[PDB]
């Protein structure tokens, strides 16, 4: 499973960029779509959502009117056409899939990410960082404005760990199962609008900032993040 | 219904669409049956024309899809078949009671009821050729022949023998009165005369097939 | 003396009563059927007689209502709505069964004369399509007057709202009489075309159910021109003529009644008067 | 000579089981259970109705997450249902459309069918790429597929119409052992909780207990007429029901070795295609070609209700893990779940 | 030889299958009545469960 990002690059305020996301080896006209942008030194942001068949299509409310996003399925390319860029777009902006049926995990996959540079459910992570030492177990916290468990069942509630110069990759869907690839010593635990994520036996390879996302509605906000550092 | 039902009930709702579009695609194409038994020459007759054998042929610009397979138990899967092409070695007289029971267990079986057979009564210059010599008698293993006399409306074919349009009615009699003895008009019976060399067997299974179709609409327009 | 308010209440209730019975029966045949084949006629079939339950029920509310009121339009429909309503009911109770009766004519010509091209070629969508595309163009004709800044006057007898005839003058007051009869006309005509088809043709491949459908084709052509014709002639005739023509109200009135047992009849000519049907109710009758 | 003398030691062998079965008949279960009060009347409602599917229904089978059910048409497709939500999950072309049986992998992630092509083809349903693909083929039957059922993730028992029972070893694509024995088509088998026996109903009315790792008949259980079309373990694995073409169910025990209750009405006079047990047990839900599904009291043998849905046969029948629903499959192309309200 | 070969495996099955300890049928009919009596509670389709516990409302 691939994806690629292209088109980025600086670009002067109030100009266009046309952003592109080449997938490979996946049923790519299957999956959702999303565009997620990350401010340099800052946390994960939410831009834009097509879906499968591209008949339902969401945007951010702060680039709603001026981002356009679309999809060639026979190519396999997703694209981003951005119109009046303004000095807070100013990010990498990754191509992520995402599928929807019962027992999916969608934001399986994000992609390498591609740097652009001109010239709602609150979702909170007071930690900022967190001092750690391998071996031993560590918490970290998660807090909603509203309760992400619907009347489903289901709690919409996912977690991302984003190592030092790595796109983000998922950890925990729906606040208790384990994506594919990830060890068992990570263990997402909540209930309501309160979350924690438990990394029993710290690796160097679970070092890095930790995001938890709510899917509930959107847009999807992202937390500010917990880094982890030894 | 959250964000992800809405996102799961838009999947399969492509799913339904799909799930259409190959459905009319499959009602493009008639589903026949071939059966027979080993000596009948059911091969021969697919041939000409074009765990289970299918073959495709298109008779004015209609595609034909007849299964072959190579049995009380799987018959019930053609259920919904256009017609069963039954075939038979009218020439074997020793065999051909065989497949009038063969027959009989088709063209009465519960879940052909309403499936027209068209039957083909395979190898006709073979049974010509017999009753010409003369060595083998039919009236040996059908004692009902001897007394039995060609109707005065039936049409036989130019230069044909009366010996053998006798003969030839005569088995496609004890065909048909199989089919008369029960169905009450659900199915019927198509015999046909076919050889090794005839090419006009697609058209006929055609001509059969609009008369199927026909029956089955005017049970739709009255049957309400 | 030629109107009563038991006129109008005997034919609504026969004919609520016989599309109602037809539509149980068409939704348990349907069922059946469905199975087998797309089962075309099944779908229109159903939708002629629910078509034709609303018409006497729509339009035979108002009626009963308008009867009820003592006939006082100018005292309780001050702002003429119930009328423009009533103008609409009417031209789609009356044009919808003549445009589905002229579609299942096409639709059975096809099925009989060319079964596997109708077997095959002709899917569930374009059944649904036609019966839908039938339903809403009855409505776009009986909108046109509304659109085109005219509206629907009470009639002389002043019991049901319809297109003006007395003393037509602007010639698109004359144009709507001709349309809502040229398509009645080119309704009925088309239907004795494919009716008239479909019946030779059963007959030259018949010489089991040939002669039961016949029956039903010579059935359906002898009630739906007889029922509608003396309506459609009058039309065509104070749309032409004007008022200059002798149409009288009571002569005018009398062939309004014959169109409304065309659809009285439908359920029984196309689905109830059949033989299996009417096993089925002897049967349900007994028990 | 020694032809004759051998089959005469048969039947000397099959009045030496008759009079050992009918040693223990000391009591019926109709005598035992006459006491208990009954069921009363089983009212089931369609809570959902399936569609979709163009063609007959052959087999369904639910998820064990009680949740999640695949089920096979004849339109060659496989579909994959929410049954909470009707939401179709995943639709599986099938390569070849005459599809019989099919079964759901008791972790999730696999699903199998197999029809009239002699092959039972192995769907992985949860694949980095985001679609169902054919996994395994398993080939080496000389007969229809009538049914399968996974033991694991890499074994699964199919049954076949060559007269045969196989085990399957899906990662090496071949059959480790085989279960000989059957005279005629074999139409059904049902796996023993624990996975170690397992009960295949055939064409000869007989059905015959197998053992798993040994692989040989431990017994043989006669007494129908006709076709067995449809078998299913009692909960504990002590107890097994058939269902045949003369309208009659039969409960046989696996210890006693013989037939405790049939379960038949005089005005039902079609053949039965599908059965299965409530959680407890107690109730016994058949499939009939008479369009309806009984539910029969299991230890009474009364007719405790009736399940009228379909317009066509009823081909199929299973109840969920948990107890709490049963979803019907029929010729007409639909799947409906029912349960009853208090 | 096909028939003779056939009839010696034949004979022996049934030497298996006539060697198994079999219990009463009123103590295996017990056992039948005895696991139902124990999971009835459990069984939703015996006893219906309140709607608000019914998945398929
Ligand atoms: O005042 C009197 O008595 C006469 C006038 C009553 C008023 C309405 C008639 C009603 C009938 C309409 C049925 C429906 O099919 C429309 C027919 C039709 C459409 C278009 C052009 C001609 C005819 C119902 O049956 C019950 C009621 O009678």
């Amino acid at each position: 499973v691939q994806l690629v990002e292209s088109g980025g690059g600086l670009v002067q305020p109030g100009g266009s960029r046309k952003l592109s996301c080449s997938a490979s080896g996946f049923a790519f006209s299957s999956f959702g779509m999303h565009w997620v942008r990350q401010a340099p030194e800052k946390g994960l942001e939410w831009v834009a959502y097509i879906s499968s068949g591209s008949g339902t299509i969401y945007y951010a409310d702060t680039v709603k009117g001026r981002f356009t996003i679309s999809r060639d399925d026979p190519k396999n390319t997703l694209f981003l056409q951005m119109t009046s860029l303004r000095s807070e777009d100013t990010a990498m902006y990754y191509c992520v899939r995402s599928i929807y049926y019962y027992g999916s995990s969608p934001f399986d996959f994000w992609g390498q990410g591609t740097t652009l540079t001109v010239s709602d459910i609150v979702m909170t992570q007071a930690t900022s960082s967190v001092p750690v030492t391998p071996g031993e177990s560590v918490s970290i916290s998660c807090r909603s404005s509203k309760s992400l468990l619907h009347s489903n069942g289901n709690t919409y509630l996912y977690w991302f760990l984003q190592r030092p110069g790595q796109s983000p990759q998922l950890l925990i869907y729906r606040m208790s199962n384990l994506a594919s690839g990830v060890p068992d010593r990570f263990s997402g635990s909540g209930s309501g609008t309160a979350f924690t994520l438990t990394i029993s036996r710290l690796e160097a390879e679970d070092v890095g900032v930790y995001y938890c996302m709510q899917h509930l509605e959107y847009p999807l906000t992202f937390g500010a993040g917990t880094k982890l550092e030894l | 219904v959250s964000a992800e039902d809405k996102a799961a009930a838009e999947r399969s709702k492509m799913i339904d669409k799909n799930l259409r579009e190959d459905g009319e695609k499959a009602r493009r194409t008639l589903r026949l049956l071939l059966l027979g038994a080993d000596n009948s020459g059911k091969s021969t007759i697919v041939k000409q024309m074009r765990g289970i054998f299918e073959t495709k042929f298109q008779v004015d610009k209609v595609n034909f899809h007849m299964f072959d397979v190579g049995r009380r138990k799987w018959i019930q899967c053609f259920n919904d078949v256009t017609a069963i092409i039954f075939v038979v070695d009218s020439s074997d007289y020793n065999r051909l009671q065989e497949a009038l029971n063969d027959f009989k267990s088709i063209w009465n079986n519960r879940w052909l009821r309403t499936i027209s057979v068209i039957l083909f009564l395979n190898k006709q210059d073979l049974l010509a050729e017999k009753v010409l010599a003369g060595k083998s008698k039919i009236e040996d293993y059908f004692p009902e022949f001897a007394r039995y006399t060609t109707p005065e409306d039936a049409t036989p074919e130019p230069g044909e023998d009366p010996r053998v349009t006798r003969a030839k009615y005569f088995i496609r009699k004890e065909f048909v009165d199989i089919s008369t003895a029960s169905g009450d008009g659900r199915h019927i019976c198509y015999p046909h005369f076919t050889c090794a060399v005839d090419t006009e067997n697609a058209r006929r299974i055609f001509n059969d097939c609009k008369d199927i179709i026909l029956q089955m609409n005017l049970r739709e327009y009255n049957l309400v | 003396n030629r109107l009563s308010v038991f006129f109008s209440v005997i034919f609504m209730t026969v004919g609520i009563l016989s599309n109602s019975l037809a539509i149980a029966i068409l939704m348990k045949a349907y069922q059946r059927f469905r199975q087998k084949s797309k089962a075309s006629f099944l779908l229109l079939a159903s939708g002629l007689v629910i078509t034709d339950f609303f018409g006497h029920l729509i339009n035979g509310a108002i009626a009963v209502f308008v009867y009820a009121s003592d006939k006082e339009w100018i005292r309780f429909d001050q702002s003429n709505v119930l009328c423009s309503i009533f103008g609409i009911c009417m031209v789609f109770s009356g044009l919808c069964p003549l445009l589905l009766g002229s579609v299942m004519a096409i639709e059975r010509c096809i099925g009989v004369t060319k079964p596997i091209f109708h077997s095959t070629k002709i899917t569930s969508k374009h059944v649904k399509m036609m019966l839908s595309g039938v339903c809403l163009f009855a409505v776009f004709i009986a909108l046109l007057p509304i659109l085109g800044h005219r509206d629907y006057k009470i009639q002389a007898s002043r019991t049901w709202c319809f297109y003006n005839t007395e003393d037509i003058k602007d010639w698109e007051d004359r144009f709507y009489l001709l349309l809502f009869s040229f398509l009645g006309l080119l309704a009925l005509g088309v239907s004795l075309l494919c009716n008239a088809i479909t019946g030779i043709t059963l007959l030259r491949v018949k010489f089991s159910h040939h002669l039961e459908m016949v029956i039903q084709l010579l059935a359906i052509m002898c009630v739906s021109c007889i029922c509608w014709s003396p309506f459609l002639v009058t039309m065509a005739n104070i749309g032409i003529n004007g008022n200059h023509s002798l149409e009288t109200c009571e002569t005018t009135l009398f062939a309004l009644r014959m169109a409304t047992w065309n659809q009285i009849l439908d359920p029984w000519v196309y689905i109830l008067l059949r033989k299996a049907v009417l096993k089925n109710l002897y049967k349900l009758a007994s028990q | 000579s020694e032809l004759d003398q051998l089959r005469q030691e048969a039947e000397q062998l099959k009045n030496q089981i008759r009079d050992a079965r009918k040693a223990c008949a000391d009591a019926t279960l109709s005598q035992i259970t006459n006491n208990i009060d009954p069921v009363g009347r089983i009212q089931m409602r369609t809570r959902r109705t399936l569609r979709g599917h163009l063609a007959k229904i052959y087999a369904m089978h639910w998820g064990t997450d009680s949740r999640l059910l695949v089920s096979a048409s004849q339109d060659g497709k496989l579909i994959i249902w929410d049954s909470y939500t009707t939401n179709k999950v995943h639709a599986i072309p099938l390569r070849s459309s005459w599809v019989m049986t099919c079964a759901y992998a008791p972790s999730g992630n696999y699903v199998a069918c197999g029809g009239l092509d002699n092959i039972c083809s192995i769907y992985n349903l949860k694949t980095r790429e985001g679609n169902v693909r054919v996994s395994r083929e398993l080939a080496g039957h000389t007969g229809y597929l009538s049914c399968c059922r996974f033991l694991d993730d890499n074994q699964i028992v199919t049954s076949s119409g060559d007269t045969t029972c196989a085990l399957w070893d899906i990662e090496t694509g071949q059959q480790t052992t085989t279960f000989t024995g059957h005279t005629g088509d074999v139409m059904s088998l049902s796996l023993a909780p624990d996975t170690r026996l397992f009960v295949s109903g055939a064409c000869d009315a007989s059905a015959k207990l197998w053992d798993v790792r040994e692989g040989m008949c431990r017994q043989t259980f006669t007494g129908h007429e006709s076709d067995i079309n449809a078998i299913c373990f009692f909960p504990n694995g002590n107890a097994f029901a058939t269902g045949s073409d003369d309208a009659t169910c039969r409960l046989f025990d696996l210890r006693a070795d013989q037939e405790l209750m049939t379960y038949s009405h005089d005005n039902i006079i079609c053949g039965i295609t599908s059965v299965s047990f409530s959680k407890s047990g107690r109730l016994l839900l058949a499939g009939y070609d008479d369009f309806n599904c009984n539910v029969w009291d299991a230890l009474k043998a009364d007719r405790a209700g009736v399940l009228a849905g379909h317009d066509n046969r009823v081909s199929c029948l299973g109840v969920t893990d948990d107890g709490m629903a049963v979803a019907t499959g029929s010729w007409d192309s639909f799947l409906k779940i029912w349960n009853g309200s208090s | 030889t096909a028939s003779i070969a056939q009839a010696r495996k034949l004979v022996e099955q049934l030497k298996m299958e006539a060697n198994i300890d079999r219990i009463k049928v009123s103590k295996a009919a017990a056992d039948l009545m005895a696991y139902c009596e124990a999971h009835a509670k459990e069984d939703p389709l015996l006893t219906p469960v309140p709607a608000s516990e019914n998945p398929f409302r």
